[PDB]
RNA sequence: ACAGGAUAACCGCUGAAAGCAUCUAAGCGGGAAACCUCUUCCAAGACCAGGCUUCUCACCCUCUAGGAGGGAUAAGGCCCCC
RNA sequence: AUGGUUUGGCACCUCGAUGUCGGCUCGUCGCAUCCUGGGGCUGGAGCAGGUCCCAAGGGUUGGGCUGUUCGCCCAUUAAAGCGGCACGCGAGCUGGGUUUAGAACGUCGUGAGACAGUUCGGUCUCUAUCCGCCGCGCGCGUCAGAAGCUUGAGGAAACCUGUC
RNA sequence: GGGGAUAAGCUCCGUGCGUCGAGAGGGAAACAGCCCAGAUCGCCGGCUAAGGCCCCUAAGCGUGUGCUAAGUGGAAAAGGAUGUGCAGUCGCGAAGACAACACUGGUCAAGUGA
């Protein structure tokens, strides 16, 4: 499985070679460094450390300058960790080694890990879909609540009732890459991925396609 | 009047217990006389001057009948329907300890004590434990005849 | 009955062979005896291990 | 329990080795490992024989006693001389032949079947519509032999299939 | 979803008690949207409060020198601000 | 023989108050399974059924009439399951029915009036203390103070299906 | 004993019957009416009742002889059933019994049937 750091730039339209039109967004999957090797011998699991994103060096703290340092490259912006699955995986990174867009081929199906935009307190309508009592007919100011709740009389855990919504990791499966730019280091991924332009995503080889 | 414990007068001892083909209800009302403190004539309810248990060899463990595939482990996630259910086969081959945790935590009192003296019991699937430094006195069940 | 087990022998045996040893002392300095003086209450056990039965279960 | 007090020959020139209650024997056919119940004891008789001796007569001792002899007894036969499985088709179109190792049937669906097979036993086919499986294990041949004869539902309007001989 | 594991009804293999037989009491296999994994998410207040690392890694005063109390700092954080 | 899902019987519980039917909104559980899944014998040729075991993961439509549940019908569908939970759910909603006072018809009564007969109309109150539940913080703890990246015991979500 | 469907935690009578009412204490997990036992007060003394003695929980993972494989113990019927222990019978049988290869003959080798 690879994977990459990058970021949702917005969405666009294109079309293919059948004159069909695609709408895609444009990720940006720039160029990553593998800051960290996770070994079972050492940590119990195989994974691998990459980083992200540029940053003043008078920004990042006395910690992380020092762990930047101990890898043996310049401070980023973003870390993150990509989990594989035993150590004959894991072999082919080493601390260092630069991960670019070409990584992935055209049509390949990836899975893109985001965080979702944020809708702050949202009501049982919108949070999940009830719908809603009467707007008439003698109804009376149960234009949107819930309703019931529902022997012990206790309200059972999971209610799905209203509260916060959003903010939350989210990721989108067999999405199809349509095109690899490898001059600007953009990915063309046919579909929607989660979460607000800017945003930092995580582009991996579909687990089921 | 009657004798009772001050601050310094508690002195513990560590018993290994070799869970190799003993039945877990023995070894398990063993290790639970042990980590009360009850084999020791100062004992007294209300402190817990036990000694620490290592139960080594917990995999090993014998049960009798046919409770190896149909004695349930049962637990409560709270939410609707969330109870799920082990047999001991499947507990032991997945969490070989937790069988011996639970049976000897389920003998022992249900109060703060007993929640203190839990602390005191270590179990390890293997032949071996990492507790070599404080030396623990090999320990054997056996029965007083009278 | 912690030190009785302590001396390889039950608290009822130990109880029925010091009744009939004939030793009166109670059970409050018995144990005042077992946490205090465990020598004596060594000879206690041994004196009452004497006055036992040789079959305890015959009838 | 009367089988079982019959101690069964051995063959001279199969090795037999006795570990307790773990029983190898190397035979000319092959080698195969038996492992004996608890409650009976099995020695090597020194008259090229061994000894199934139940100690109990218990329903459990005195049930698994015969059980054992047979078992050992099918352990010997099928190292030394191992064991042969004998197969046929009946109707029409139903051709099989063996591909390697492998064995591959037309039964009449509209994918060709291919059955794997395992270590121990072997694939005859002197015809399309006779063949037969060999090993030196009789659980497994039967095992096999069972598999393969359930490719096809059974027809008690027109026996079109495979049945034993 | 795919794939794996243990199974239900069921189909079986190898065979005793019970000289035969018996899918069975010893065993070994197949077998479902159910079960365990597998997918997504939360999760060390998991009191057994985990792990891999990286940074600071030091200065006073008081009571009585047993411990405590107070002050000032580092890495860092918060408040104020946009 | 089971069950307390149907009418019952008792009057143990409340008259210094335990909302009475349907419907809406939202559930949760059982399996005595409607579809989908695995089976077996067929008085099963194939198709398709009949009947029966396992199986509760998901799903199980929209309208006409009636206050209705029930029920009949109209179109579909893979299917249009049966039940428990105060015959779930009015400090969540409705007030069409029932169940005050107005009025009329039929019948009973000399009459005031009456009818588990009919007909039209007819106030549904409350700022959430505690438990519960959905979210969000503050404090402390995790044996010096911090910061990155994480393992996961343990939980939650999802699981449908047709035509060609 | 009657009424009711000999159903009710139904209802109505009899009882030198009991308990609660008006009764604590111990036991039955909790438990007015069941079992033990009637609290004058104090004791950091002893013996017992019912009930109990692996751990929770005081006292026995007591001793001896047998039984159970069902977690029976630790809920229930009509009925069904090559489970097993004991005892009692009968049928057949070394003239070779049963099985195996309706009733008869040969191999075989002790028990075989209800």
């Amino acid at each position: 499985r690879k994977g990459i750091l990058g970021t949702k730039l917005g969405m666009t339209q294109v079309f293919d070679e059948n004159n069909k039109v695609v709408p895609v967004t444009v990720v940006k999957a720039g160029p990553n460094v593998v800051t960290r090797i996770r070994t079972t011998e050492r940590d119990g699991y195989s994974a691998v450390q990459l980083a992200y994103g540029e940053i003043s060096p008078r920004k990042v703290i006395k910690p992380v300058a020092g762990q930047f340092a101990a890898a043996g490259v310049n401070p980023r912006r973003h870390v993150a960790e990509l989990r594989l699955d035993d150590e004959a995986a894991v072999a082919e990174y080493e601390v260092g080694q630069e991960l670019t867009a070409e990584i992935f081929s055209d049509g390949a199906y990836v899975d893109v890990t985001g965080t979702s935009k944020g809708k702050g307190f949202a009501g049982t309508m919108k949070r999940h879909g009830f719908r809603g009592q009467g707007a008439a007919h003698g109804a009376q100011a149960v234009h949107r609540r819930p309703g019931s709740i529902g022997t012990p009389g206790r309200v059972f855990k999971g209610t799905r009732m209203s509260g916060r919504m959003g903010n939350d990791r989210v990721t989108t499966q067999n999405l199809k890459v349509h095109k690899v730019d490898a001059e600007n280091g953009v990915l063309l991924i046919k579909g929607a991925i989660p979460g607000r332009n800017g945003g930092l995503v995580v582009v991996r080889s579909a687990i089921k396609r | 009047p009657t004798y009772t414990p001050k601050a310094g007068d508690t002195t513990r001892s560590w018993y290994v217990i070799d869970a190799s083909d003993v039945v877990l209800g023995r070894l398990a009302s063993a290790a639970a006389t042990l980590l009360r403190g009850k084999h020791k004539p100062t004992f007294t309810p209300n402190v817990d001057g036990g000694d620490f248990v290592i139960v080594i060899n917990a995999d090993k463990i014998a049960v009798s009948g046919d409770k190896l595939t149909k004695k349930f482990a049962y637990r409560h996630s709270g939410y609707p329907g969330g109870l799920r259910k082990r047999t001991i086969g499947e507990l032991l081959e997945k969490h070989p300890t937790r069988v011996v945790e639970n049976a000897i935590i389920g003998m022992l009192p249900h109060n703060k004590l007993g929640r203190q003296i839990q602390k005191k019991l270590k179990v390890y699937a293997g032949p071996d434990h990492p507790h070599a430094a404080q030396q623990p006195i090999p320990f054997e069940i056996k029965q007083v005849a009278q | 009955n912690a030190a009785a087990r302590a001396n390889d022998i039950t608290y009822n045996r130990l109880i029925q062979g010091l009744k009939a040893a004939g030793v009166e002392v109670d059970r409050k300095n018995l144990a005042e005896l077992a946490v205090s003086d465990p020598a004596a209450f060594t000879a206690l056990v041994d004196v009452a291990r004497a006055a036992l039965p040789e079959d305890v279960n015959a009838p | 329990s009367r089988i079982g007090k019959q101690p069964v020959p051995v063959p001279s020139g199969v090795d037999v080795t006795i570990n307790g209650q773990n029983l190898s024997v190397k035979g000319p056919k092959g080698t195969l490992t038996l492992d004996v119940a608890e409650p009976i004891s099995v020695s090597r008789a020194e008259d090229g024989a061994i000894v199934v001796t139940r100690p109990d007569d218990e329903r459990r001792s005195r049930s698994l006693h015969g059980l054992s002899r047979t078992l050992i007894a099918n352990l010997v036969t099928g190292v030394t001389e191992g064991y042969t499985q004998k197969m046929e088709i009946f109707g029409v179109g139903y051709r099989v032949q063996l591909k390697g190792q492998n064995l591959e049937f037309a039964l009449g669906y509209s994918h060709p079947v291919l059955i794997e097979a395992p270590e121990g036993i072997t694939f005859a086919v002197e015809s399309p519509t006779k063949f037969s499986v060999s090993g030196i294990d009789k659980q497994k041949v039967g095992q096999i032999s069972a598999v393969i004869r359930r490719l096809r539902r059974p027809d008690p309007y027109k026996g079109k299939g495979v049945r034993y001989e």
